[PDB]
């Protein structure tokens, strides 16, 4: 209690702290796989310092990175069939995680 | 705007050869080279910008 | 408090929840980095499962791969020349990037 | 007494201030390596006389030399990844120093 | 608060000076001079911290030099940051001794 | 009636830390610290598992450890976070062992 209680709650920021940090390293690992397919995959024109140059939000930056390597692997079918339409203009998301877990998948298997 | 330019001149660049040779033998090959491996090329391409 | 002052207010907070964004994105790809780094060039004892069951940091452990590309990479005159000495194990931070992007185009060359 | 040992103080201030004085002093040797490197590695244009006739600051003839040794010998590559971005247009400071002294080791090894 | 704080924090320095100095005192004057025994003889902290301040200026630093910087031959009132110089010179002594 | 639910949720993870407790107490301390015969001594459920986890601490923790993170020699009055510490260190102390 008292001086103890109060560095056992520093303890519990100490924790939710760790927390922070995990989140990032998840969003390290997600944002990481992304750039590795956007460099060995797509266009110089669609790197980052020009994406940015021209103005977009880095979210922006990687959603686009999705879906041109989402165009370049997975068939138009698999396309309609999983995101259910044609275009992906507005399929950013959990599907588009799903679509990009399949072209990776389809990158593997092309190696 | 700019990285077009660039590919409307190497495009031009191709078709002129590639207008030579449909006068000289009768067909013309110009390959639309992407971010791809040599061994890739045989693979079939969905959507892509060309390099 | 008046209008203006409200709209400033605002905004100023907004550009600073994005900066915060970017710096945790900036961070992501940091982590990735040293990831690959370390996989693709270091070997398999310098893994950041095994340094963590040493007990280090991850700071820690980031610095120490950097310092080991760095004397595997960049030659000993380009480290006494940069850093200004020979030893690298007081010179994490900013030389230390820059002594990593000596190692970083070294192997771009050395391809 | 107090009167003898404050007067102390005050002149072991103006000892750090002749300290500042070397330091600058210090300063004014690296200007001058700097305008060796400048005269060795840069073109004529680029002088002090002429730069001076075009109506520019000691400092600002300083920053535009390094600027350009930076470019001149330190690749590209390195250059984006140290200031982390590839205009050095804005760049001049501690890390315009770090990047001159990337330079310097650029040239000696071309040599 | 960051008053407090910064108040402890100068408690921090001059305890770290007080340490310095009694693990010095304690290995080169005396066991006479110990902080117990002055305190049972009662004498306040700051006059037991002078007092093994000045011992140690009439242990390391010569009498030419208490005469002539600080202007007197007795140390017993030139306290202030003439005997800081005082005690600077001590230091400075027990280094090359 | 989720207020409940959650209260309900705290009653069990409580009631699994007793049950463990008790188990780990009744094959490392003695049967003399049983919950029966501490009921018929007359202590409540809460005092009881407190002294269990003295005991813990007073068995596996070495009285110096004890000092050491309790801050105190007695284990007595240190109750809380501190405790939870001791009893924590018993755990690990009784992995090792």
């Amino acid at each position: 209690l008292s001086i103890n209680e109060r560095i056992t709650k520093e303890l519990a920021e100490v924790e939710e702290r760790e927390r922070i940090e995990k989140q990032l390293l998840l969003e390290a690992e997600r944002i990481n796989e992304i750039d590795t397919l956007a460099k060995a995959h797509l266009s110089n024109h669609f790197n980052k310092e020009v994406l940015l140059a021209k103005g977009y939000t880095l979210k922006d930056i990687m959603q686009a990175q999705r879906r041109e390597l989402v165009r370049k692997f997975v068939p138009i079918e698999q396309i309609k069939a999983i995101a259910k339409v044609s275009d992906i203009s507005h399929i950013d998301g959990e599907i588009l995680e799903q679509l990009v877990s399949l072209a990776k998948v389809n990158i593997k298997l092309r190696k | 705007e700019v990285e077009l330019a660039r590919l409307k001149v190497q495009l031009k660049n191709a078709l002129l050869n590639c207008i030579i040779s449909y006068r000289f033998h009768g067909i013309g090959y110009v390959l639309v080279k992407t971010k791809d491996t040599l061994i890739d090329l045989e693979q079939p391409v969905n959507i892509e910008l060309p390099i």
